[PDB]
DNA sequence: TGGGGGGGCCTCT
DNA sequence: AGGCCCCCCCA
């Protein structure tokens, strides 16, 4: 129901920067963006 | 007692991020394939995989 | 011991 | 969205 992820300080900083550079309001939409832009690497796992 | 925030270019921000129900499905799917204990290692991986997309702003 | 993770819930903007 | 509490596991 309320699904959340706990980030490390190091990772949080890198991630929020990606979110800011993407200009997205919600973090969840940045996580959608990273997943879509990495399917080729994901699919190869 | 517990480190919960991080300072960013746009202020303080929490280290515990909420995910939409759909997005959780996808991300947890990714965490399963990577086998990482903690989620930050997965997020690191995504970021590194998306490097060129990030670099083109 | 200290520190990590998630679940479950509340209360505000 | 921030915040609290809890509980489990690891280091």
């Amino acid at each position: 129901r309320d699904r959340r992820v706990r980030l490390s300080a190091h990772t949080a900083i890198q991630f929020y920067d990606v979110q800011d550079r993407l200009g997205y309001d919600r973090p969840s939409k940045a996580v959608d963006w990273l997943i879509k832009k990495a399917k080729t690497a994901i699919d190869k796992l | 007692d517990r480190h919960s925030k991080v300072f960013t270019s746009k202020g303080p921000r929490d280290r515990r991020v909420r995910l939409s129900a759909h997005t959780a499905i996808q991300f947890y799917d990714v965490q399963d394939r990577l086998g990482y204990d903690r989620p930050s290692k997965a997020v690191d991986w995504l970021i590194k995989k998306a490097k060129t997309a990030i670099d083109k702003l």
